[PDB]
């Protein structure tokens, strides 16, 4: 008929550059195919991003789609945890896929 | 078949991506097999009668960052597979009766960053599988008792950046939030003076008085 065998991850939607203002919501998307369903991790400037799934205390959520949802962009005079260049990595037992960069910039 | 992919969009494996294309209306005549429609960052003002009803395999509708001020009550009528509806960053002031009727499968509903000034007690009547509800950054002064009763699967809620009046009519919410510690954004009273700037979750229920 048409079987789906296990296969390693492939990014089918890369995050895209985003311009946002302080206090506004933002999403960076990351759709990966793979079986078993790949798990998604986010990195900002090469450093792993903490989300509700690593800390329940958060303005950042990792949604079941793999998307990184910012309920509100934090950008104070002297505190800027959200602006940066992001990559998502999708993993399953057969391999991993790394997305293109996406810049999250505050206007 | 004939062509069912709008030229402004790309259609890949039933995902239709129309983001950031300066669209003022939802493209019509999409593939009947569509599972995801991505319309974020356009200039759509109105969601017309039965807009999404034909697309029975839709799992995800993203309309974030448009200019939506009006949605037809039957815009999502007859969708039984819809998993995620994202509407944040629009200009929505009210949700008509029946807007979310029949969305039994819905798991994610992002309504944050609008101008919603009132919610109907039946607004989420059928949303028994909803896991995340975001109402953050709207114009709600109250939520009617019973509005959250249908939300049997709810895990996370955002209610903050709403000008709540923490009187007797919001007492149920203090109770609700003490029994269900699922509100993560820090919902706060705007009035009365005694409760101004205090998290609803931090206030003893007795203090909610008319």
């Amino acid at each position: 008929s048409l079987r789906q065998e296990d296969f390693p991850p492939r990014i089918v939607e890369h995050p895209s550059d985003l311009i946002v203002s302080k206090g506004e919501p933002a999403t960076l998307n990351c759709k990966a195919e793979g079986r078993p369903t790949p798990t998604i991790e986010w990195y900002k400037g090469g450093e792993r991003v903490e989300t509700d799934k690593d800390d329940p205390r958060s303005h950042r959520m990792l949604l079941p789609s793999g998307s990184l949802f910012f309920l509100r962009i934090v950008h104070g005079r002297k505190s800027r945890p959200d602006e940066g260049v992001y990559v998502c990595v999708a993993r399953n037992y057969l391999g991993e896929a790394v997305s293109h960069d996406a810049s999250l910039e505050v206007a | 078949g004939s062509l069912h992919c709008p030229a402004a969009c790309t259609c890949s494996n039933n995902i239709v991506d129309c983001r950031g294309k300066g669209l003022t209306e939802i493209p019509t005549n999409l593939p009947e097999t569509i599972t995801e429609i991505r319309l974020e960052q356009n200039t759509i003002k109105v969601i017309p009668p039965g807009a999404f009803s034909p697309y029975k395999k839709l799992r995800r509708i993203d309309l974030s960052n448009n200019q939506i001020s009006e949605l037809a009550p039957d815009a999502f009528q007859g969708l039984r597979s819809l998993n995620s509806l994202v509407l944040y960053g629009n200009k929505i002031t009210e949700l008509p009766k029946s807007l979310f009727e029949g969305l039994f499968s819905l798991q994610l509903l992002l309504l944050n960053a609008n101008k919603i000034n009132c919610l109907r007690v039946d607004a989420f009547q059928d949303l028994h599988n909803l896991n995340l509800l975001s109402l953050y950054d709207n114009k709600l002064q109250t939520i009617a008792k019973g509005t959250f009763s249908p939300l049997r699967a709810i895990q996370t809620m955002h209610l903050a950046q709403n000008p709540f009046i923490c009187d007797c009519h919001l007492k149920w919410l203090a109770d609700y939030l003490h029994t269900n510690p699922i509100e993560t954004s820090g919902a706060r009273c705007t009035s009365p003076r005694r409760l101004a700037n205090k998290r609803i979750g931090q206030i003893k229920s007795k203090k909610f008085r008319c």
